[PDB]
DNA sequence: AAACAATAACAGGAAACCGTG
DNA sequence: TTCACGGTTTCCTGTTATTGT
């Protein structure tokens, strides 16, 4: 059906030109929305919700905490973490994926 | 004239809103309505939403200040009563 | 130096919305 | 077809961090 937010973020996190606004932090499947308005804008375009913003996007991220899909990294602005089994879905370790995308660690 | 409405702080305003009530308690929504009906500056900011920057300042003052305490309200709906702290912290 | 204002990140309830089976 | 559901989207209440006055 319609793509789901978490799949959308993964899509952006696997495309290296998106790195300026959303990137892996280099710790596992922890990532950062370094420019959350640009990420929300794309999410709005993709779902055809022209009024999408980070306030609303983040609320959908917050429903994922109980579904153990994504969790918040407490005290780090705009930092979240996939806590589902990404290794199985992607066929790569964090280390492998980080090399592939030339991830400078945080 | 430190603020647009005068020398009163937000907190002094909320205090006056709550003291004006028959039962010495109001909901956030009622505090909003008081501001709009009672403080000349806010008189034309009535049909605006919680993102209003001054609604944010009210929520922010109600949680930050120990002089305000939140109390649960009976049925479903139907948000907390805000009252002054008998100790006034 | 301490109070207050401004503003935003964040948690999570409620209800509308809408595409799909 | 209509219907019910999940996944938001929208809005809100409440708590907290930060930076400017
Ligand atoms: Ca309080």
């Amino acid at each position: 059906g319609p793509i789901q937010l978490w799949q959308f973020l993964l899509e952006l996190l696997t495309d290296k030109s998106c790195q300026s606004f959303i990137s892996w932090t280099g710790d596992g499947w922890e990532f950062k929305l370094s420019d959350p308005d640009e990420v929300a804008r794309r999410w709005g375009k993709r779902k055809n919700k022209p009024k999408m913003n980070y306030e609303k996007l983040s609320r959908g991220l917050r429903y994922y905490y109980d579904k153990n899909i994504i969790h918040k990294t407490a005290g780090k602005r705009y930092v979240y973490r996939f806590v589902c089994d990404l290794q199985s879905l992607l066929g790569y370790t964090p280390e492998e994926l980080h090399a592939m995308l030339d991830v400078k660690p945080d | 004239r430190r603020n647009a409405w005068g020398n009163l702080s937000y907190a002094d305003l909320i205090t006056k809103a709550i003291e004006s009530s028959a039962e010495k308690r109001l909901t956030l929504s009622q505090i909003y309505e008081w501001m709009v009906k009672s403080v000349p500056y806010f008189k034309d900011k009535g049909d605006s939403n919680s993102s209003a920057g001054w609604k944010n300042s009210i929520r922010h003052n109600l949680s930050l200040h120990s002089k305000f305490i939140r109390v649960q309200n009976e049925g479903t709906g139907k948000s907390s009563w805000w009252m002054l702290n008998p100790e006034g912290g």
